[PDB]
């Protein structure tokens, strides 16, 4: 069917779900699909901490080198940069990513996609499927799948607010509000 | 004989192949040219009512399957299609080149002199812009009407039959369309002349005593 | 050749020599879609030339590396040598994937002005007629009151 | 029956053809027939009888389209022309590394994708004549 059988495509009025693909992406990618939806998801995730990120700083900031954390979100990333906060966040990323993603995607994480190919480690069952958490979910096919489009939608939500907040926030400034 | 594999060019047995671009089938030619040639328009009074062929360019490709048995020489069919895109382009180039000197349309750089024209347009900002466009457009109109397998002499089209008539042309049950090739092939030919003697006339100054004045 | 959406209200069959031969349908198919089309062009024309007048220019700069702005680019034919002509070449590749994208060959549908538009479709054949008759007399109005605009613009000097 | 040397000849021509004609199918089961070294690999056939290509030759776009091929190769021959006339003349990007300023990576990254719009065209054609 549309994309696989993948969760998403649900609409929010009733069994006409939306199955948003202008572009035909899904259909002429079908085997390219379960990387299209763990970059979604990984994107959504990403986005979510990013907005709050955000948000919370205007609120309270942890003490720090007084150059990354007194900052504003827009001039943060730089000074950041500098004082050695995200080098370590990114070596911290740079060890999740690798070890989770390379090694769920490629067969052989000691070797690059143009050398080992495969890439059949992302199914499309397992697809934000990082085994975090699972004892959360529901202990019911309906309600994860209901979870699942829960996370999507609030990842595709978050997507749009973190490019919204940190366009508006360069080009007005201010805090949580970033309206003229 | 030699089996069905190993069969290249000279091989005895190699049906002769043509697939010059990669996404079409294979196409095998039989010689013609000649027998093309002997039932083809063009061949007027001017040169005694006969197709004036000399040096027989018209066979060459009848002479492929005695050369090497591969499409080396044009079809007598892509050579009448050479021959009317030459007009075509040839009758435009000296209408262009007696109204360059006179006329200016565009932002492009005011050259009156169409030997120059042409460099100080690609070196202008927004002339590339508008050479990229006709250029582009050229290859649309050029590609849609890729006609090439003129080249083994099966086109499938009479040359020159690029989708273009806006005029009850073809259509009318008057207007003889033989004429009318006859007159575009002639034409063609006319203005081809023309352009050499321009271009002669701008590297050897008096060679056509009507353009000594011109560009 | 009647009924091809094309008798209207004041006029019948509008021909002093049109359709010389009072025939050749393909000929008058090949006229039908030249006139939709022109029709459908000259609307969106005129519509571009009392927008700007009664609804100010828009607000951005149309060319951030030339430093044009949208507020700066005069109404009416004197826009042609202000607008960017990498500018009028993205309109030509919008007028390309507009008239290359659906076949519009003598027979198909794209030859008859249905380009698979819609949105302003009706559903039933009459509610059909009308809204067709409509398109093309707005469009016929509008070739006339476009080049109208054009000679305008020319002789006037300006927009108005 | 008095065995001609024709008819050995003829034999030898049997065997010969009924071998050549049963080794092609999956009864040899040898390393040259092995995905990627001499077959069409399973499920996509790159040519048919005759010798045109199939869809299958394109590999992972394979299903896009002949419009949406014709227009990434003219969006790509487009944005690459522009890159390349405004990194080699038009505001040439030499001459601004001989000013002292970096490169502009707008006309790199434009210029990067004419060898893209050459191999999106042949494909685009290669899709228009599969009908795709
Ligand atoms: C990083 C961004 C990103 C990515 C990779 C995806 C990926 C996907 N989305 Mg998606 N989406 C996103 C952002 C993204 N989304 C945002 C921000 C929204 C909110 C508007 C949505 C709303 C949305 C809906 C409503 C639906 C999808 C669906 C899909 C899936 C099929 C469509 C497809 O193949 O497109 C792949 C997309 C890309 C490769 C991104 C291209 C970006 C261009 C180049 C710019 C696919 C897994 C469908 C689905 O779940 O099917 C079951 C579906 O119905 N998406
Ligand atoms: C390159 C352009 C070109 C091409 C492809 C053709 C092709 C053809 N012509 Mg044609 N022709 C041309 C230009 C051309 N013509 C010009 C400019 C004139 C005016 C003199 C003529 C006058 C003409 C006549 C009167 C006849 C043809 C005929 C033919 C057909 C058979 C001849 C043949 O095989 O020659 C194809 C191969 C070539 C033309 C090779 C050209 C390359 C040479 C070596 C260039 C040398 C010229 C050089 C620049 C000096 C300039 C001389 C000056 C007069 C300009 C064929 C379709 C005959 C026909 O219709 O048959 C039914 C026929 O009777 N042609
Ligand atoms: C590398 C060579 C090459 C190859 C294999 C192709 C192959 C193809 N082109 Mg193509 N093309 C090429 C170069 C090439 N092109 C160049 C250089 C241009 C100019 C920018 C074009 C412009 C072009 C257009 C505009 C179109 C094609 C199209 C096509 C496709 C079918 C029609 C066709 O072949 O007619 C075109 C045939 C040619 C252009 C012949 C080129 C021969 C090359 C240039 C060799 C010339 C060498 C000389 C002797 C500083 C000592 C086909 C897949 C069509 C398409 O996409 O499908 C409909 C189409 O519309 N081509
Ligand atoms: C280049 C522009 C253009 C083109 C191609 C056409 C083409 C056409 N018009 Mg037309 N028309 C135009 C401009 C144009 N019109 C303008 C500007 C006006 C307003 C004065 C009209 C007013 C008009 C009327 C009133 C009628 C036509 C009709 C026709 C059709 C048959 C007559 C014919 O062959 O005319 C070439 C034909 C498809 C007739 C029709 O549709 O058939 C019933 C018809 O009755 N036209
Ligand atoms: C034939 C169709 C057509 C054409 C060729 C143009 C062409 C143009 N319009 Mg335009 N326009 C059109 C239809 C058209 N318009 C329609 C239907 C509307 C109504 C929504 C408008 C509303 C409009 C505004 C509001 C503005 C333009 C402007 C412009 C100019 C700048 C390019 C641009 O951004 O375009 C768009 C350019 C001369 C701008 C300009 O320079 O003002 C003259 C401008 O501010 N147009
Ligand atoms: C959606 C993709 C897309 C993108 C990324 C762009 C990007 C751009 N367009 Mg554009 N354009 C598009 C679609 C797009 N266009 C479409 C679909 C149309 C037709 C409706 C146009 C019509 C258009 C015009 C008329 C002009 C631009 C111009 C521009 C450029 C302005 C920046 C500048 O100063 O020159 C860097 C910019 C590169 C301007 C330009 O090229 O100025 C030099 C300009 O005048 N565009
Ligand atoms: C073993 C173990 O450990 O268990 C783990 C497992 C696991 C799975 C990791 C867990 C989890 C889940 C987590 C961590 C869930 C976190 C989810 C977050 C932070 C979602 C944020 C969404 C923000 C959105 C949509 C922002 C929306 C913002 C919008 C729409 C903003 C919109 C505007 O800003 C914009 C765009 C313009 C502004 O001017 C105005 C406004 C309107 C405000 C557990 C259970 O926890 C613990
Ligand atoms: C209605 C939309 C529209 C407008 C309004 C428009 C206007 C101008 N076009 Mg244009 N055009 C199309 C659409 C439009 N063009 C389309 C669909 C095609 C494909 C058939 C096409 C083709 C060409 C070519 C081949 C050239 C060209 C140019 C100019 C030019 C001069 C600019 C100047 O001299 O500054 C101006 C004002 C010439 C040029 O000089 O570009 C440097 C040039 O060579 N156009
Ligand atoms: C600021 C800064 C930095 C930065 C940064 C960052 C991260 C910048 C990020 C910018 C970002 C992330 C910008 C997103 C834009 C999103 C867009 C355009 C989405 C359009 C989406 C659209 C138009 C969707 C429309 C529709 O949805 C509608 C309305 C209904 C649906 O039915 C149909 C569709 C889906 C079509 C550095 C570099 C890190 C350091 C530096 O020092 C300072
Ligand atoms: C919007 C805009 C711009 C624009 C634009 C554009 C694209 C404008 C387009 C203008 C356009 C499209 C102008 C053609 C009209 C068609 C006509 C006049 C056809 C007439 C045909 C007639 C009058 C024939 C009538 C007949 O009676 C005859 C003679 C015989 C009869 O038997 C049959 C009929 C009845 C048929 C600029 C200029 C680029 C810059 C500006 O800033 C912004
Ligand atoms: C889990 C496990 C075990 C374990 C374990 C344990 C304890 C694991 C712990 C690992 C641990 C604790 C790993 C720390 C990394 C720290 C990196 C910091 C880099 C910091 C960097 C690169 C920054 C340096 C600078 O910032 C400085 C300092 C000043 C700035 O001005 C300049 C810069 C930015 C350059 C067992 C029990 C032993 C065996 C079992 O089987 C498996």
């Amino acid at each position: 069917e549309f994309a696989g059988g993948l969760i998403g495509g649900q609409s929010a009025f009733a069994s006409q779900e939306y199955n948003f693909d202008p572009l035909g992406l899904a259909e002429k990618f079908p085997e390219q699909l379960p990387f299209f939806r763990e970059a979604e998801l990984k994107h959504g995730r990403i986005a979510m901490l990013a907005w709050v990120g955000l948000v919370v700083p205007e609120f309270v900031r942890i003490p720090g080198p007084e150059k990354c954390w007194q900052a504003s979100a827009v001039d943060a990333h730089s000074a950041c940069v500098e004082t050695g906060a995200l080098t370590q966040v990114f070596i911290f990323c740079g060890t999740l990513e690798i070890c989770g993603t390379w090694a769920k995607m490629n067969p052989m994480p000691y070797l690059p996609l143009s050398q080992s190919g495969s890439t059949g480690g992302l199914t499309m069952e397992n697809a934000g499927d990082y085994r975090l958490g699972v004892n959360f979910l529901p202990d019911e096919p309906e309600k994860v799948k209901e979870m699942k489009l829960k996370e999507l939608k609030n990842g595709r939500l978050a997507m749009l607010a973190f490019g919204g907040a940190i366009t508006q926030a360069t080009l007005t400034g201010s805090g949580f509000p970033w309206l003229y | 004989a030699h089996p069905k594999h190993m069969l290249v060019a000279g091989v005895r047995g190699y049906e002769m192949e043509w697939q010059p671009i990669p996404g079409d089938a294979v196409k095998y030619p039989k010689p013609n040219s000649e027998e093309m040639f002997k039932t083809m328009i063009g061949a007027d009074v001017e040169t005694g009512g006969e197709a004036w062929d000399p040096l027989g360019f018209h066979k060459l490709f009848d002479r492929n399957f005695d050369f090497n048995m591969l499409p080396v020489y044009p079809h007598v069919q892509w050579l009448r299609e050479a021959e009317i895109k030459h007009g075509r382009v040839c009758m435009l180039a000296f209408i262009g080149c007696f109204a360059q000197a006179g006329y200016h349309i565009g932002s492009y750089p005011v050259q009156p002199d169409w030997s120059k024209a042409l460099a100080e347009c690609y070196a202008s900002p927004t002339g590339a812009v508008g050479l990229f466009q006709i250029s582009v457009l050229i290859g649309w109109i050029e590609g849609k009407n890729y006609n090439g397998d003129a080249w083994v002499g099966m086109s499938e089209k009479e040359p020159g039959d690029l989708g273009f008539d806006p005029a009850g042309f073809t259509k009318n049950p008057d207007f003889d369309l033989k004429k009318a090739q006859l007159q575009e092939i002639k034409n063609g030919r006319l203005a081809m002349v023309g352009c050499a003697s321009i271009a002669a006339n701008h590297f050897i100054p008096g060679s056509v005593p009507l353009l000594t004045g011109f560009y | 050749f009647e009924n091809e959406l094309g008798v209207q209200a004041p006029t019948g069959f509008f021909d002093p020599l049109g359709l010389s031969s009072d025939g050749s349908i393909d000929n008058f198919k090949r006229r039908r879609a030249s006139e939709i089309k022109h029709g459908r062009v000259a609307m969106l024309a005129t519509m571009g030339y009392m927008t700007p007048e009664i609804t100010g220019k828009f607000p951005g700069y149309l060319s951030y590396s030339q430093s044009i702005k949208f507020a700066d680019v005069p109404n009416g034919l004197a826009a042609m040598s202000k607008v960017p002509v990498l500018g009028w070449a993205q309109v030509a590749a919008y007028g390309a994937v507009c008239e290359l994208s659906q076949d519009q060959s003598p027979g198909t549908p794209g030859a008859a002005g249905d380009f698979g538009f819609k949105v302003i479709t009706s559903e039933d054949e009459e509610t059909l007629k009308r809204k067709l008759n409509s398109e093309l007399a707005n469009g016929r109005l509008a070739m006339m009151a476009i080049i109208g605009l054009f000679f305008q613009d020319g002789l006037t000097g300006g927009a108005y | 029956y008095t065995e001609s040397a024709q008819d050995a000849k003829l034999f030898e021509t049997v065997f010969s053809t009924y071998t050549a004609e049963y080794l092609k199918g999956p009864m040899y089961e040898t390393p040259e027939k092995m995905i990627g070294r001499r077959p069409f690999n399973p499920g996509e056939p790159l040519w048919g009888e005759d010798k045109k290509l199939t869809s299958n030759v394109l590999g992972p776009l394979k299903r896009v389209s002949s419009n949406e091929l014709a227009f990434l190769t003219m969006i790509c021959l487009a944005i690459g022309a522009w890159g390349e006339a405004q990194f080699l003349w038009f505001d040439p990007q030499f001459a601004a590394i001989d000013r002292g300023e970096y490169f502009n990576p707008i006309y790199i990254i434009a210029a990067s994708l004419l060898p893209v719009s050459f191999w999106a065209h042949i494909a685009c054609y290669i899709q228009k004549a599969n009908g795709k």
